[PDB]
């Protein structure tokens, strides 16, 4: 799992965050971004923001985050080190099975 | 109308990226991209703060992505401080945006990669059985966020 | 809100060794106590309120 | 009712005579133990701990 890998997911996962609040809502402000003179206040519907950005998916992979934010569907991977020093992998664990 | 830039910080060169992004960008979808990539080589917050904020104060810009591969443990609370206070999404790939989090803000839509630590101890306790090591003990430091790995093993 | 940046390059470039932050006017804000600590945790700065 | 308050508690002029008087203590006790590295100066240049 690479850099161009991990890069092009990312934009998506906003990307279709978006489509949605697009379809319904419609309205976003585009609020000021602007750390000097924040004028800029959360009067639009900025919260809602939070209930679409949990059950992203793309690509007919569950990319959902957690409450913490964390994704919790990872794909953890095991290595050992060997006589020398030099990292290798030895297993796989995804969806609780090893 | 709305782009999400990326920031890559580090001696990592990536440069066809944007090329790529732009031609998989899901054009079926209404994006408008503006995907700029930025690059510096140094890590300092405020440095690093300056050019975040004024990132999307010369133009629209509506989200970013930190990239960085570097051990420092400081990097991924400043996205969360920016983010908190300025409402614009921030997403962690790599580096020290993917790491564990004590606690974020109230109101902070940041989010991160990686496992978490809860499911750590999950994973960690399913290859301790193929193997039979039924016999161990624990020991660990004053590192923030340990409470809970005992807590869980005991449940 | 900007007083992240215009801490340390205000104050911690003056060669210091430890910070004060005072207490903002406003009975109960965290506008203030926030990010005046933020910029000390990178350095480990200690930082007494 | 039967409220509480705390005493002393709005005299920062006070407050900030002990705290440059207790840090003031801690710095000469400070300058006894060799491996007295200089804080970092300057917020651009300097980003290690």
């Amino acid at each position: 799992y690479g850099l161009p890998a991990r890069v092009r997911d990312g934009i998506a996962i906003i990307t279709t965050a978006a489509s949605d609040m697009l379809s319904e809502h419609s309205f976003i402000p585009e609020p000021k971004s602007s750390c000097y003179n924040t004028h800029e206040k959360r009067i639009y519907q900025s919260n809602m923001l939070n209930r679409y950005l949990i059950n992203v998916t793309f690509e007919g992979r569950n990319l959902s985050f957690s409450e913490d934010g964390y994704q919790m569907h990872p794909k953890l991977v095991i290595i050992l080190l060997n006589k020398e020093r030099k990292w290798e992998r030895v297993g796989k664990w995804k969806d609780k099975s090893l | 109308s709305i782009g999400i830039a990326v920031i890559l910080v580090g001696t990592s060169d990536e440069v066809a990226i944007k090329d790529a992004h732009e031609k998989d960008d899901f054009h079926h979808l209404s994006v408008v991209p503006r995907v700029e990539l930025v690059a510096m080589n140094e890590t300092d917050p405020k440095s690093i703060i300056t050019r975040i904020c004024d990132l999307m104060s010369d133009r629209k810009i509506q989200g970013v992505v930190f990239a960085d591969d570097t051990d420092q443990e400081a990097i991924a609370q400043i996205l969360d401080f920016i983010s908190a206070q300025t409402l614009t999404p921030i997403l962690g790939i790599h580096g020290g945006s993917s790491m564990i989090m004590a606690d974020k803000d109230e109101s902070s839509m940041f989010f991160q990669f990686g496992p978490s630590i809860e499911q750590q101890a999950s994973v960690m306790l399913n290859i301790m059985e193929e193997y039979d090591w039924y016999i161990f003990s624990i020991v660990t430091t004053y590192f923030p966020g340990y409470q809970d790995f005992v807590n869980k093993i005991r449940s | 809100i900007q007083m992240a940046l215009s801490v340390c390059e205000d104050l911690i470039s003056s060669q210091v060794y430890a910070i004060l932050v005072s207490h903002p006017p406003t009975p109960n804000d965290h506008f203030t106590p926030t990010p005046v600590s933020y910029t000390a945790g990178f350095y480990r700065i200690p930082v007494l309120g | 009712i039967l409220g509480l308050q705390l005493i002393n508690g709005k005299n920062e002029s006070a407050h900030i005579s002990d705290a440059v008087g207790v840090v003031a203590q801690a710095v000469h006790e400070l300058l006894e133990k060799e491996n007295i590295t200089d804080p970092p100066r300057g917020c651009v240049g300097n980003t290690n701990i």
